[PDB]
């Protein structure tokens, strides 16, 4: 499997989608950020601080623009980095989904062992874990690699490289 | 004697020399602080888990402030006293916990969540070893307010700030438990006395107002209807403004007439009025819970007549799906209408209330804003607006760039409010009389004496005092049947201002500073903590901080861009703006003109007149071609005399040979003092090359659009020593031209722009004459537009100069330009 | 108000980037001194020839923008000891840099004004034939009238001096140029 940098439309949509609490398929990228967040303004201004954390400059009112022409704008100066808080958000989620003790160092080597995902696929891997949040804690590491399985097969069907 | 104890949670540690007498509880409560510590993460970045050691220690403080009793001394306030001195000698180097929290959250991976338990345990445990806050906090705010550098308003907000008001009162419950306890069972005590009092009420509250058992177990907490309801939503704002008011002062720790004393004055917005009033006439913390029982007695009387006159009416699920399908919010009888002018509105109004009787107008009921309004009437009247404005509001995937502006369409934000009354609407009227009733039954009269600083009406933007009528009278007046002017009321000149209003982040804090940025006016949300990234408006950090850094105020463009007049030894006088100190010409340039600035006369004759023109790249086609008019320059005009080269971005040929050209020629030191980019801006890369190596003075840019700009400014960080022109023109230029109107993008991004000193803001593209440009030179343009003045560095003439007598242009194309007469502005489209 | 009295004055406007009383004092120059603080402080604080002469940062010759030399040769390096005498007023103003020469500590570099309207960076050699230390009068135009380069370098007979230091420094004759190379 080749390594590319991770897609920055990916990021943006896993950013949206857990940030407002939602999976991937209710929340298309032709939307604008202030039609899927409706009323609530105490959402918006603190999604533009973390799209600001993340890529760090935005466009002049990222609010108003589909999420395809946001993607694409940074694309101009993004290069496969997670930076700040995407790597915070990826930090809080291991640690209160998959079992005290598990490691990323463990996912990933498993990611690199089992279906050969180098680091800016894990990256990309790593944000449909975080989107798709589990409920509760899965305590049986078997049930923490049947979800990094399943996870790993929605990233696998939606770049479109077979595994 | 000291025995150290250490408490560790992995990596992190904390060592705390508890005295040996004492020292076997110490380690009695750290194996039990141990046990509720939870399992070690990487990165700390799990929630109920601390992140840094300041973190464990003000986690370890709450957990020991959770057990002791404020009356009965048990043995753990002689443990906490030791580790709250250690938090003082270890983190709290003179500043509150909110500006080293602020401190946290930027720097380290904190977040807001476990930032506000350290604020709750430290806050809790400070007052729980008996240390309340008595000290005057030294805060760089109020230094300067004592010296007179600084001067406060005290903001309120009203409703439809937020979707839920009452998750900022069960913050405040759940951070300040221990300093609200006292209002929070006084206002339920006055209610559910009031309830039994006031007939009507115990049917208006069905599942009661007993807020204590909702605030303690927040499972039995109904929905935000019962909430939303206005009976229980207004007296709700009204303690969560207080709540706030007098958590600020006991931190702080000042008496309610030691803040009410400092402030100029103090306002509220549609029902927070009544707060600012409830503040104005307290003077000691006794004759607070008087002022308490007069506010919440009012709110409540406004609530339930209002719910009694116009109710809430059950909707069709018809409206409500077709509603919330366009994402125009769940139906209400209040619409805010974003992004639009008043007329507008008003306009649409008329035509819908063209269709409806008298019983059932829509009217505008508040102006929050330049553009952001709100209307008010029946659920299904404001559904029967909407239907026309989604008629109106262009699709949001839309590209209108390649459109000319006039043929564009207008694009807005139209959404319902998280409201359950028309507030300033006529359908409450009948209620007036039964409040002021209601009021006087109960003795409750605001006198114009007890008021102590002047509080500013919603509706006129007047001092309350100087009311001839009753004062309860025009604030329920103010609240039920007039719009509020909020651009009117906030006419008052101060450095900060204060939002105690709920919202917060998306307060009225945020909506104020942007109807008044750029009025050296440094407002502040101190309804909540978080570091501002731009840091244009501040928050509860910077109310305490007790430091040089708490008077940081915002800038006020009129004044350090005032142009100035300066003269040197010869006697000749220069206005003096950002630009013309730079280059130590007027601040007037002759843009690259293909093919006006092309002849090596004309950018010799203008620069021998004692101006900056550009040569024009455009009309040279090689290094050689170029090199032959730039020698040809350079022979013509004086010593020390300069000239630039402007090179079109569209034409990478010319850039290839031209670029290489200029670093050659500033190597062997020609006099090339700026390159001039226009049709276009280059990459932070491009960019950074074209700064970095050829060794100019500044680099000229002309952006096309507002993206463009956006472009410049990001090269503008990435070089902020660098001098920048942002040589803006409008789409009313000659030549290669854009679509947009000249004044609109800069009304956007002037602010912005304005934040990067090192940008030279150029204006052009239409003028012709000193008139029509002392306007923008003054910064009073921005004026027409209900802007802030926002003065410009320096101008661009481009079609003006092309009948010069040094140009090439044909004897008979001078006739033909002489012979156009030429358009205002708003026709130029045409 | 229409009263141009109340109009500020300077001596030449211009070379000020956006982004920004003593009159005997003596600068030490560090192997730690910043360079910016070192020439401010060496130009002082009002506009006069001497402040464009340490903050310029290019000079004119001819028609062509050379870097400035003044701040190349008063570039702090450990050693160095500059004094500002009559630092009140600029036109009797004076800038004497002393160096380590031998050891011992000597002048080298006299910046004053030889004229209202020319400057003067006398140049010293210590390390001579004789012993009595060799003079070069580098000469420079300040005209305030132009605010972005005010200084430009005397290029009328810069050969003729450079040279006719470089006579005394090297021949053992009288100074004379006016002979057939062939
Ligand atoms: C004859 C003519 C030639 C121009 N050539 C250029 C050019 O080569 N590069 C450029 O960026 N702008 C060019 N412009 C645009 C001008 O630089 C400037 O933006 C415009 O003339 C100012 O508007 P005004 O004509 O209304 O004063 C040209 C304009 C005119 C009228």
């Amino acid at each position: 499997i080749a390594d590319e940098p991770v897609k920055a439309s990916l990021l943006l949509h896993v950013l949206v989608a857990h940030k407002l609490k939602k999976s991937l398929d209710s929340i298309p990228m032709s939307k604008t950020i202030k039609d899927l967040v409706g009323g609530k303004s105490t959402v918006q201004n603190e999604i533009l601080g973390d799209l600001g954390k993340e890529f760090g400059t935005t466009p002049e009112k990222p609010e108003e623009t589909p999420l395809e022409e946001l993607a694409e704008t940074f694309q101009d100066t993004f290069s496969g980095a997670l930076g700040k808080q995407s790597s915070s958000l990826l930090s809080r989620l291991i640690s209160s989904k998959m079992p005290g003790g598990f490691t990323i160092t463990v996912a990933r080597k498993y990611l690199q062992t089992r279906w050969g995902l180098p680091s800016g696929r894990q990256d990309g891997v790593l944000l449909v874990a975080l989107s798709n949040e589990p409920a509760a804690r899965l305590g049986s590491e078997a049930d923490a690699k049947a979800f990094l399985d399943s996870m790993a097969q929605k990233y696998a069907s939606i770049v479109g490289v077979d595994l | 004697s000291t025995r150290p104890l250490t408490l560790s949670h992995g990596s992190l540690e904390h060592v705390l020399l508890v005295p040996t007498a004492s020292f076997f509880i110490a380690s009695q409560l750290q194996e039990q602080f141990n046990k509720i510590l939870p399992e070690p993460t990487e990165g700390f970045a799990a929630d109920d888990e601390p992140t840094t050691p300041a973190e464990l220690v003000g986690k370890f403080l709450g957990y020991v402030s959770s057990l002791v009793e404020p009356s009965k001394v048990g043995q753990f306030d002689q443990v906490l006293n030791l580790c709250l001195t250690e938090f003082e000698n270890c983190y709290l180097e003179g500043n509150d916990i909110h500006a080293l929290a602020a401190k946290l959250l930027q720097e380290n991976d904190t977040t807001l969540v476990k930032t506000k338990e350290l604020i709750k345990n430290y806050i809790t445990a400070r007052i729980m070893a008996k240390r309340p806050f008595d000290k005057k906090s030294n805060s760089a705010l109020f230094r300067a307010v004592g010296e007179g550098n600084a001067q406060l308003v005290a903001i309120f907000g009203g409703q439809g700030n937020t979707d839920d008001y009452f998750e900022e009162l069960r913050d405040l419950y759940q951070t300040y438990h221990v300093l609200v306890g006292d209002l929070i069972k006084f206002s339920a005590e006055t209610l559910s006395e009031l309830i039994r009092t006031t007939l009507d009420a115990e049917k208006v509250f069905t599942q009661g107002l007993n807020i204590l058992e909702w605030l303690e177990n927040p499972s039995n907490t109904p929905d935000k209807d019962y909430l939303l309801s206005i009976p229980i939503s207004c007296p709700l704002i009204g303690v969560i403004q207080l709540a706030h008011y007098v958590v600020t002062a006991k931190l702080l720790g000042f008496t309610p007439g030691e803040l009410r004393s400092y402030l100029k004055g103090a306002t509220g917005h549609s029902q927070g009025l009544v707060t600012a009033v409830a503040i104005a006439e307290t003077d000691s913390w006794e004759s607070f819970f008087v002022s308490v029982r007069k506010a919440i007695t009012v709110l409540f009387f406004i609530g339930v007549r209002c719910y009694e006159a116009y109710p809430n009416t059950s909707l069709p699920p018809s409206i409500l799906e077709d509603s919330l399908e366009n994402n125009e919010g769940v139906p209400s009888p209040m619409l805010s209408i974003s992004n639009l002018t008043q007329e507008q509105v008003q306009d649409y109004v008329n035509k819908t209330n063209s269709h409806l009787p008298a019983g059932k107008q829509v009217e505008i009921s508040l102006v929050n804003g330049a553009k952001n309004l709100v209307v008010s009437g029946p659920p299904q009247s404001l559904y029967g607006l909407n239907l026309t404005l989604r008629k109106a509001k262009a699709p949001s995937g839309l590209d209108q760039s390649r459109i000319p502006f006039s043929e564009r369409k207008l694009k807005f934000s139209n959404r319902f409010l998280p409201v359950a009354s028309p507030f300033h609407s006529h359908l409450l009227v009948p209620a007036s009389d039964l409040i002021n009733k209601d009021l006087v039954k109960n003795n409750v009269s605001f006198n114009a004496k007890d008021i102590q600083i002047p509080v500013y009406d919603t509706f006129d933007g007047s001092d309350l005092r100087v009311l001839s009528g009753s004062i309860s009278e025009r604030i329920v007046d103010c609240i039920i049947r007039l719009p509020v002017k909020w651009e009117t009321t906030t006419q008052f000149k101060a450095t900060h201002i204060l939002d105690f209003g709920p919202g917060g982040a998306s307060g009225l804090g945020v909506l104020t500073h942007r109807n008044k940025d750029g009025t050296g006016v440094r407002v502040i949300v101190a309804g909540t903590l978080d570091i501002n990234p731009d840091d244009d408006y501040g928050f509860k950090q910077e109310i305490f901080d007790v430091t040089s850094n708490g008077l940081k105020k915002n800038p006020n463009w009129l004044e350090e861009y005032h142009p100035k007049l300066i003269k040197n030894k010869s006697g000749k006088i220069f206005v003096e703006t950002k630009f013309s100190k730079l280059i130590g010409r007027p601040p007037l340039l002759v843009p690259g003109m293909t093919p006006c600035t092309v002849s090596p006369d004309f950018v010799a004759a203008t620069t021998n007149a004692g101006y900056t023109i550009e040569l024009a790249g455009g009309g040279y086609f090689s290094a050689a071609g170029m090199t032959a008019a730039i020698d040809s320059v350079v022979s013509q005009i004086e010593k020390g005399s300069t000239f630039g080269i402007n090179l079109i971005y569209v034409n990478p040929f010319m850039l290839q040979w031209g670029i290489p050209l200029i670093k050659e020629l500033r190597s062997k030191g020609y006099p090339i003092q700026f390159l001039t980019i226009g049709a276009g801006v280059p990459s932070l890369e491009v960019a950074s090359e074209y700064i970095e190596t050829l060794g100019l003075k500044y680099l000229g840019l002309k952006p096309g659009s507002i993206d463009a700009i956006s472009q410049v400014i990001n090269i503008a960080k990435a070089h902020p020593n660098f001098p920048i022109a942002l040589q803006w023109t409008g789409g009313r230029g000659g030549g290669h031209h854009s679509f947009e109107d000249a004044h609109t993008p800069m009304l956007q991004m002037y602010s912005k722009i304005r934040r990067h000193p090192n940008i030279m803001l150029i204006f052009g593209s239409g003028f012709g004459s000193a008139d029509d440009t002392y306007p923008y030179l003054t910064g009073e343009w921005s004026t027409k537009f209900d802007y802030p003045p926002m003065p410009f560095d320096g101008f661009l003439f481009g079609s003006r100069v092309m009948i010069a007598k040094e140009v090439k242009t044909s004897p008979d194309a001078k006739k033909c330009i002489a012979a156009c007469t030429g358009v205002p502005d708003d026709k130029w489209e045409q | 108000g229409d009263d141009e009295s109340k109009i500020p004055a300077v001596e030449y406007f211009g070379g000020e980037s956006p982004v920004d009383s003593e009159d005997s004092a003596v600068f030490k120059a560090t192997s730690s001194t910043d360079e910016e603080s070192w020439f401010k402080a060496l130009a002082g604080s009002e506009i006069n020839w001497r402040h464009a002469s340490f903050l310029c940062s290019f000079i004119t010759q001819d028609k062509m923008f050379v870097s400035n030399p003044i701040r190349k040769v008063f570039k702090p390096s450990q050693g160095m000891v500059v004094e500002i005498s009559n630092g009140n007023t600029s036109s009797k103003t004076v800038v004497t840099l002393s160096e380590p020469v031998q050891g011992e500590l000597k002048p080298t570099v006299i910046l004053k004004l030889l004229k209202e309207n020319i400057i003067q960076m006398e140049m010293i050699e210590n390390r001579t034939m004789d012993g009595k230390p060799v003079s070069l009068p580098l000469l420079y135009n300040f005209n305030p009238d132009n605010g972005f380069a005010p200084i430009s370098e005397v290029m009328e007979d810069r050969n003729q001096r450079i040279k006719e230091m470089y006579w005394k420094l090297w021949i053992d004759e009288p100074f004379n140029l006016d002979f057939d190379p062939r």
